[PDB]
């Protein structure tokens, strides 16, 4: 019984997984296949979307919530507000990260909003090893010690969990492991991050974000990285000769 | 009454009213995404869980798209979502054991009605680890953290199997045995609603 071992000693029953065929060539074709890595500074709740081209394979959506500073906030307001579906490409996948209160039925209402039908949940389950102690949301019931990470698919190897510590208060960073699931899917090497930061800039992405201090992002030079013969690449193949 | 209680029935045309009010109902409905005896969608949203209970918690099992029916119906049903109870399935080794992902993992909705009082909020996590027993169980720690929530209360239980019988608890499914029932409201307005001990129309 972890739970009572848990209400025993404040280590969560995470704390205690262990593990927490090797074709590690995927790894190197998805990377010999990733576009330069972009990334724009841009306040989106003031930035028209549609200036974003091309449509995308995957949108990663990551906008801060005002759970993430318990010690700009969006709310799902907002977050709802946003026209995802004008730059989605027709067959397409999200990847939005919803927290874990309201945002696990708001997320759900926005994955439907934007077109989207909800086919995986992937949880980031969070250790805290190093610290057996936290304050709740009013409403809880019991300790949040997860984030959710629901995908979304509209159109025609990895298990659904991640486990690290929990990171340090006030760090909103999300696992890398979350990018590792989705470049190993192969969906295509249109991959936008929304509410991405410096920290997150990586290749095969665009990144867009408030916080970001620099950018690149051109979308004639990036269309080009798509134009024949590479267009319809899932990002897990040779890149043609 | 204290101990395990059951009542074999169909849940559709059982008269819950008989059965009072409930600080914790849980339910792990064989949805309709068959190798058991399935419910429709409708079937589901017509079930009289709002007689159950007047203030307290549900504890709803979902998986693939009852995800978001079992949203739907527990909202349907008069109840917020206030929690979500994941549990991470396990070996003996203590590893980890939807065709886009190998699923390491349940879902349960926690749902909140009206102005439960005199619980204790906090004193679990909504993570589960444990190792898989029969397919198609719960784990039993569920009941544990259940009873840390509310101790003493009336507890009932839907859709259950024999092995989910305990005690506070009333399990209602049509695999038990008969109708064991020990709480004296309960014999007498059963007694009264059916005077032979027949679940019908
Ligand atoms: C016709 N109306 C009925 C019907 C009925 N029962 C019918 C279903 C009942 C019990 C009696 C449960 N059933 C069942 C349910 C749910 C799931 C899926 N969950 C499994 C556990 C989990 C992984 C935690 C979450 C998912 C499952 F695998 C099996 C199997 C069974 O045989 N019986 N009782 C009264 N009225």
């Amino acid at each position: 019984d972890y739970c009572q071992h848990f209400v025993d000693t404040g280590h969560r029953p995470q704390n205690f997984i262990r593990d927490v065929e090797l074709i590690r060539l995927k790894d190197e074709l998805i990377a010999k296949s990733n576009t330069p890595p972009m990334y724009l500074q841009a306040d989106i709740e003031a930035f028209d979307i549609r200036e974003l081209t091309p449509k995308f394979d995957v949108i990663l959506l990551e906008p801060p919530l005002e759970e993430y500073y318990r010690e700009k906030c969006w709310t799902w307001d907002d977050i709802m507000k946003l026209e995802i579906d004008e730059i989605a490409a027709p067959r397409s996948f999200i990847f939005l990260w919803c927290g874990s209160g309201e945002g696990l039925d708001l997320g759900r209402v926005c994955l439907r909003k934007w077109g989207y039908r909800r086919c995986e949940d992937i949880c980031w389950i969070k250790t805290n090893k190093n610290n057996p102690t936290k304050t709740l949301d009013p409403k809880a019931v019991f300790q949040r010690t997860k984030e959710h990470c629901l995908m979304g698919i509209k159109g025609t190897v990895d298990i659904d969990l991640i486990i690290t510590e929990e990171p340090e208060i006030g760090n909103i960073e999300k696992p890398v492991e979350i990018f590792h699931i989705i470049e190993h899917f192969c969906l295509g090497r249109r991959r936008l991050h929304l509410f991405g930061r410096d920290s997150t800039i990586r290749p095969g992405w665009l990144t867009v974000g408030p916080t970001l201090t620099n950018s690149n992002y051109n979308a004639e030079t990036y269309a080009s990285y798509f134009s024949a013969p590479n267009s319809y690449l899932t990002g897990c193949t040779e890149e043609i000769e | 009454l204290f101990p395990p209680q059951w009542i074999c029935c169909d849940i559709r045309y059982l008269d819950v009213s008989i059965l009072g009010k409930f600080a914790v109902v849980m339910a792990d409905p064989p949805w309709d995404i068959l190798p058991y005896g399935t419910l429709t969608d409708d079937e589901m949203r017509r079930l009289n869980i709002p007689v159950l209970q007047d203030d307290g918690f549900l504890f709803l099992w979902v998986t693939g798209r009852a995800m978001e029916l079992g949203r739907e119906c527990l909202n349907l049903w008069g109840y917020e979502r206030v929690d979500e109870i994941i549990w991470v399935k396990t070996n003996q080794l203590q590893r980890i054991i939807g065709h886009w992902l190998n699923h390491g993992k349940e879902h349960c909705l926690v749902g909140v009605k009206g102005n439960p009082q005199g619980f204790n909020q906090g004193l679990d996590c909504d993570v589960i680890v444990a190792e898989v027993r029969s397919t198609s169980h719960k784990p039993d720690e569920i009941y544990g953290m259940i009873e840390r929530l509310s101790p003493g209360t009336r507890k009932i239980e839907l859709f259950g199997r024999p092995h989910n019988v305990q005690p506070n608890w009333i399990t209602l499914g049509n695999q038990l045995d008969g109708i064991h029932l020990l709480d004296p409201d309960v014999v007498a307005r059963f007694k009264q609603r059916y005077p032979d001990g027949i679940i019908s129309k």
